[PDB]
DNA sequence: CGATCCGGGATCTAAACAATG
DNA sequence: GCATTGTTTAGATCCCGGATC
C-alpha cells in the first residue's frame, strides 16, 4: 500500500468526526465537504499532517523497495 | 533484470548532437575539398558503424564515415584461396578508368591511391581553422584515416570502392537469411553494391599489398534498422523485439572486458564484428519474432550467449557473408583465448557479470 | 536541394492509488 | 462503491538527427 498523503491522514479522522455528527448516509457528500474543508485550511494548519506523511513513506520507502 | 544496465549505456541528447555536427562540419569540408578531378570527382558518403546502426554505447566520441567511390568495369581475382582478400583488376582496356593513374600494371594500387587520399585530406585539415583537428599517425596496418577533433570524437575515415557489378562467388551460399527476413529480401539485398577496402593488416610476408576486402557494413544496417519477420517488429510497443538490446550489452560485455584486461595481455585483438557476426547467425538460427520476445530479455541474452559460448566451444564462426572465412580459425585466434573467453564468461554469467557494475 | 517521415532520447499528461462505510 | 487531494508512473506527445529519393 502506497503511504499516507497528508490529505488522506487528516481525512480518516474528520470523515468519521463528521459522519457521526452529519445525518448523510452517503460518502459522496461527506468526501466534497472533506475537500472542501481541506481546501480552506491555512499552510501552518497543514505542515504537520505533511510532516506525518513524510514520516510514513520514511519506513515504507526504505523498508520496501517497490513502487 | 540487467533492463537497467541500458540505462547506464544511453548517449545523452546533447552528446550526440553536439559531436555529430562537429564531425559533420568535418567531414563535408573535407568530402566538398575532396573530388577535385583526382578520380575522385565521385566519391560518396557511407554511414556505417555502430552509431548508425544504432547501438553505439557509452559516449558517442567515435564515428565510422566510409568514403566510397563509384569505379565501373571491374575484373577482380580472387587471391590465392583465401575466399576473401581480392586483386582488382580492370575488364578492359579502352575507357581509360579513372583510377588508372592508380594502375601498376593490371592490378589496382591500394597503396598509392590511399596515400593519395590521406595526402589530400591531410593538406586541407590544416587549412581549416573553424575546429582544432590533429590527424592521427596511420596505425600500423590501419586502412584507415583516424582524425582527431579536439576533445576526442575521433573519426575513422575508410576509403572505399563500389562495385554495382554482381557479388562474388565466395558470397554465393552467405547471407543465409531465408526463413529469416525473406529469400525475396536476399535477392532485393544481393542487387545491392558490394564495397572494396584496403587490407587491414599484414598476414604473409607483408607484401603483395594490393589485396582488397569485401566489406558489406551497408548490408549489416539495412538488416539490423529492418530486423524483424513480421515487417512491424518494433513499429509499435506491442512485439518490440530485444534483437538490439542483445549485442548491445554483448558490445559492452567485451567492451567492459578489454579495458579490465589493461595489462597488454590476451583477450585482446578481436573487435565487435565478433559479437555482431556471432549475434547475426543467432538472429538466423532464431527466425522468429516470438523467440525475440522483450520480456524473455534475459532468456534471449542468454540464447544468444549460449550460440556465442558454443561458437567459442565450437571454436569457429565464420563470416556471415563469406561461409568458409573463419573469424575463429586458429591462423586468426589461438585456442587458448577461446579458453580464456568461455572462462570468463561462464563465471560472469553464473554469476551476473559483475563488471556491469 | 528539401520535403517528409521514422527511431529514439526527453519530456508531459493522464489515470490509477492510497483510507472508508 | 461513491466523491474528495496528493503522489507516482506509464502511456503518450514532442523533438531532432538521419535518410532516401
Ligand atoms: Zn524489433
Amino acid at each position: 500500500k502506497r503511504p499516507m498523503n497528508a490529505f488522506i491522514v487528516w481525512s480518516r479522522d474528520q470523515r468519521r468526526k463528521m459522519a457521526l455528527e452529519n445525518p448523510r448516509m452517503r460518502n459522496s457528500e461527506i468526501s466534497k465537504q472533506l475537500g472542501y474543508q481541506w481546501k480552506m485550511l491555512t499552510e501552518a494548519e497543514k505542515w504537520p499532517f505533511f510532516q506525518e506523511a513524510q514520516k510514513l513513506q520514511a519506513m515504507h520507502r526504505e523498508k520496501y523497495p517497490n513502487y | 533484470k540487467l533492463r537497467a544496465v541500458l540505462e547506464k549505456l544511453k548517449l545523452s541528447r546533447d552528446d550526440i548532437s553536439t559531436a555529430a555536427g562537429m564531425v559533420k562540419g568535418v567531414v563535408d569540408h573535407l568530402l566538398l575539398r575532396l573530388k577535385c578531378d583526382s578520380a575522385f570527382r565521385g566519391v560518396g558518403l557511407l554511414n556505417t558503424g555502430s552509431y548508425y546502426e544504432h547501438v553505439k554505447i557509452s559516449a558517442p566520441n567515435e564515428f565510422d564515415v566510409m568514403f566510397k567511390l563509384e569505379v565501373p568495369r571491374i575484373q577482380l581475382e580472387e587471391y590465392s584461396n583465401t575466399r576473401a582478400y581480392y586483386f582488382v583488376k580492370f575488364k578492359r582496356n579502352p575507357k581509360e578508368n579513372p583510377l588508372s593513374q592508380f594502375l601498376e600494371g593490371e592490378i589496382l594500387s591500394a597503396s598509392k591511391m590511399l596515400s593519395k587520399f590521406r595526402k589530400i585530406i591531410k593538406e586541407e585539415i590544416n587549412d581549416i581553422k573553424d575546429t582544432d583537428v590533429i590527424m592521427k599517425r596511420k596505425r600500423g596496418g590501419s586502412p584507415a584515416v583516424t582524425l582527431l577533433i579536439s576533445e576526442k570524437i575521433s573519426v575513422d575515415i575508410t576509403l572505399a570502392l563500389e562495385s554495382k557489378s554482381s557479388w562474388p562467388a565466395s558470397t554465393q551460399e552467405g547471407l543465409r537469411i531465408q526463413n529469416w527476413l525473406s529469400a525475396k529480401v536476399r535477392k532485393q539485398l544481393r542487387l545491392k553494391p558490394f564495397y572494396l577496402v584496403p587490407k587491414h593488416a599484414k598476414e604473409g610476408n607483408g607484401f603483395q599489398e594490393e589485396t582488397w576486402r569485401l566489406s558489406f557494413s551497408h548490408i549489416e544496417k539495412e538488416i539490423l534498422n529492418n530486423h524483424g519477420k513480421s515487417k512491424t517488429c518494433c513499429e509499435n510497443k506491442e512485439e518490440k523485439c530485444c534483437r538490439k538490446d542483445c549485442l548491445k550489452l554483448m558490445k559492452y560485455l567485451l567492451e567492459q572486458l578489454k579495458e579490465r584486461f589493461k595489462d597488454k595481455k590476451h583477450l585482446d585483438k578481436f573487435s565487435s564484428y565478433h559479437v555482431k557476426t556471432a549475434f547475426f547467425h543467432v538472429c538466423t538460427q532464431n527466425p522468429q519474432d516470438s523467440q525475440w520476445d522483450r520480456k524473455d530479455l534475459g532468456l534471449c541474452f542468454d540464447n544468444c550467449v549460449t550460440y556465442f559460448l558454443q561458437c567459442l566451444r565450437t571454436e569457429k564462426l565464420e563470416n556471415y557473408f563469406i561461409p568458409e572465412f573463419n573469424l575463429f580459425s586458429s591462423n586468426l585466434i589461438d585456442k587458448r583465448s577461446k579458453e580464456f573467453l568461455t572462462k570468463q564468461i561462464e563465471y560472469e554469467r553464473n554469476n551476473e557479470f559483475p563488471v556491469f557494475d
